[PDB]
């Protein structure tokens, strides 16, 4: 395989943290710009701002990561996920892995205190 | 180009983490004057370019830090 | 001067993609002289690498320089066809040019840990 | 023949180490199989030497993979397999790579190799720096985890079923109707094989004094 | 001799240089003779004639619901728990067929009675996941489970497809004489 696929980039490992910060910056710009495509493409029920606030809160999850090479693998995994999402490779049931809390409320009795955990012995 | 900063203020007003919608001056810094993050900066710039239909490269997206630079950039079309 | 090492158009021989090379012996001996010149200039005379490739291309060049016809030297070399021999001489030449900058004759730079090449014993 | 031939293979590999002392850490032979023990920053020059020398022209990547031993600090070992179709010979090349650090990719040299490299990527999470189209292959697209890895269980984490409500398949944590019962617990408590003899030729083991 | 190095006795063979492809003028047939094959489709009618030869011979086809194809005695189909002559269950709860199964279909519960003999309270094969390797027949020392050569047992639910002890003892009841015949004919080669 000589030529690559469409949105791919050669996986290459930066030696500094600021260059990685620039790359994750451009990456969030790519997700956020392609967010109107995903609602048309995967036929979701909901609004484009919920896609955008999810992309934001999935980069909130790894804001305080110190180690450089763990940021490096995290960037490579994020670019692979962008690559799958911007094409039609993922389907609409694996795109909705990302939104389990939105689609339906499962029922009563979400346990909060120790008693509600304990009546069904920590579920 | 009149009525542009009113449109940019209308876009920038619809967000959160801004406890003063009246603090949008035409020389407002995103990080300093409005208390925005890095992700907030590249959220507001994408929401700015979404309003028009234009598209921006990386070297012209990474440099925008204030709304003065957005109103300086606006006349590319 | 330049040299051509593989015709990709001409009359066919048994290997496809490889066609018959016009005048393979001058190409061959000039490519050899490039190998000898490079490894004499750039590799230091202790190292095993330049010693065997010097002896190698010397004994290989002797067969080419001292016999004339096609089929008898491609039996006396014992490797493949003369087009293919020109290609692998081109290839060992490019190798010998990469080795002057990759510098293999040093000591090893990355020592293994003591508990690493231990499988099940 | 075969005793002579394995003693010849020993000497060939002794030569291969002496030609490149900066890059080759070890070599081991076991029954007409040759393994070259190479650092991870040492992959590309050794593979060019294996492609390019006339004594050593392997030309053709067959199969590459990783293997994890979690009991070592550098977890995965990445093993390469080559075939000189001229000299009718096989050779093997082992490096190492932790979960987080890379190994560089030989897809600049070997054109078949890239598909193998992303296979071993998905099964093991081992990185190939310098590789176009590094992403998953032969697993699920939204699959979280690396399967051929010792912390990953047998049946995995998730399972698939059709929810009627959402009118789509949903992904759920694992519930079995019959639990997996490994019978590895119940192996032998005596040592099953001895140490065994050696096939080292007399020329390549260290002399006793006097 | 000594070879060049980088080089062995596996030279190219005598004649591996293949000749130049012959031109139009070093051809044995005329252009008119070649054009008769070109325009009149000489080898098209040959392959037409082959399929017409196949039209006039007697076909290979067989009626399924009234004839079954040729089978071996060592063939494997649905399971059966055998019995002894003079009526005895023959599965001694020895637990080998459960330990060998490459898909873990067997599930056995074993309990011992006052008599001192050993049997199974619950025998079970999941036939959604039995794979028909016949190792379970090969492992049992007393020859208590076999593979009857029946294949015509397709069901409509999965709960029918979970074979308990009673269904497999019924299968050992019905298939017995052909089962014993197949095992006796197999028995020299085992
Ligand atoms: S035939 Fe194979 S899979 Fe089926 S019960 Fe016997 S050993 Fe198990
Ligand atoms: S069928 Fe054979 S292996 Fe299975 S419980 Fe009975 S005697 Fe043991």
């Amino acid at each position: 395989a000589i030529i690559a696929t469409a949105f791919a980039e050669t996986v290459k490992f930066s030696g500094s943290k600021q260059e990685l910060q620039k790359r994750t910056l451009a990456l969030y710009r790519q997700f956020l710009r392609g967010a109107p495509t995903f609602a048309d493409l995967y036929e979701v029920q909901f609004s484009i701002p919920t896609i955008r606030t999810k992309i934001r809160q999935e980069f909130e999850r790894h804001r305080f990561v110190d180690d450089l090479s763990i940021q490096n693998v995290l960037y490579a995994k994020g670019h692979m996920e962008y690559q799958e999402c911007i094409n039609f490779w993922k389907q609409q049931a694996q795109f909705l892995k990302y939104f389990p809390e939105e689609d339906d409320i499962q029922g009563r009795h979400q346990p909060s205190n120790f008693v509600d955990k304990f009546l069904k012995n920590r579920a | 180009r009149p009525d542009a900063e009113k449109r940019i203020a209308a876009v920038l007003e619809s967000f959160d983490k801004i406890s003063n919608p009246a603090a949008i001056t035409p020389t407002a810094s995103f990080a300093k004057d409005l208390n925005l993050d890095s992700l907030d900066t590249v959220e507001v710039v994408v929401a700015i370019e979404e309003e028009f239909g234009i598209e921006i490269p990386d070297k012209e997206a990474d440099e925008i830090k204030s709304v003065n630079q957005a109103v300086e950039y606006i006349l590319a079309q | 001067q330049s040299v051509l090492v593989q015709m990709r158009e001409g009359t066919p021989i048994g290997l496809t993609g490889i066609y018959q090379h016009p005048n393979p012996r001058p190409a061959l001996i000039a490519l050899y002289e490039a190998t000898l010149k490079e490894l004499q200039d750039k590799h230091p005379k202790d190292s095993v690498y330049r010693q065997s490739i010097e002896n190698l291309t010397a004994h290989r060049k002797q067969i080419v320089e001292d016999n004339e016809v096609s089929e008898v030297i491609e039996n006396k070399i014992g490797a493949g066809l003369i087009e293919e021999v020109v290609i692998q001489a081109h290839e060992e030449l490019e190798l010998a040019k990469k080795m002057s900058e990759w510098k293999p004759w040093e000591e090893l730079e990355e020592k293994p840990l003591e508990d690493q090449w231990v499988y099940f014993n | 023949r075969y005793l002579q031939h394995v003693s010849d293979l020993h000497q060939y590999a002794k030569y291969i180490m002496a030609a490149l002392p900066k890059y080759i850490q070890g070599f081991s032979v076991w029954k007409d199989e040759l393994t070259l023990h190479v650092a991870p920053s040492a992959v590309i020059p050794v593979t060019t030497f294996l492609r390019d020398n006339t004594s050593t022209q392997y030309k053709s990547i067959i199969d590459i993979t990783a293997v994890d031993y979690p009991s070592r600090e550098n977890r995965f070992e990445v093993v390469y397999n080559f075939l000189s179709v001229r000299h009718n010979s096989r050779i093997r090349l082992k490096t190492y790579a932790t979960e987080v650090t890379p190994v560089p990719s030989i897809t600049c040299l070997y054109e078949g190799a890239n598909w193998f490299e992303r296979e071993a990527y998905d099964m093991y999470g081992v990185f190939f720096e310098g590789h176009p189209d590094l992403r998953r292959i032969m697993t699920d697209y939204g699959f979280e985890g690396h399967p051929l890895r010792k912390d990953f269980p047998l049946t995995g984490y998730t399972e698939v079923r059709w929810d009627e409500e959402k009118r789509r398949v949903v992904y759920e944590p694992l519930e079995l109707t019959q639990a997996f019962r490994n019978f590895s617990a119940g192996s032998t408590a005596w040592e099953p094989v001895g140490p065994g003899r050696d096939d080292r030729p007399d020329s390549f083991k260290l002399p006793t004094p006097k | 001799n000594i070879y060049a190095g980088g080089s062995a006795a596996a030279a190219p063979p005598a004649g591996f240089r293949i000749h130049r492809p012959a031109t139009w003028e070093e051809s044995e047939e005329g252009a008119l003779s070649k054009a008769t094959k070109y325009f009149l489709l000489a080898e098209m009618f040959r392959g037409l004639y082959v399929v017409l030869e196949q039209f006039f011979r007697a076909p290979y086809t067989i009626y399924y619901p009234f004839e079954k194809g040729p089978v071996s005695p060592r063939f494997r189909g649905e399971h059966a728990l055998r019995r002894y002559p003079s009526g005895e269950e023959r599965c001694i709860a020895c637990k080998l067929c459960e330990a060998i199964c490459p898909a873990l279909a067997i599930t056995i519960d074993a309990e011992e009675r006052i008599d001192g003999s050993r049997r199974t309270t619950k025998y079970d094969i999941d036939m959604t996941k039995c794979i028909y390797c016949g190792y379970c027949q090969e492992s049992c020392p007393v020859d208590a489970i076999v593979e009857t050569p029946n294949v015509e047992y397709a069901t409509e639910t999965r709960e029918e497809l979970l074979y308990n002890k009673e269904k497999l003892l019924a299968n050992g009841d019905k298939w017995e004489l052909e089962l014993q015949y197949a095992l006796d004919a197999d028995a020299p080669y085992r």
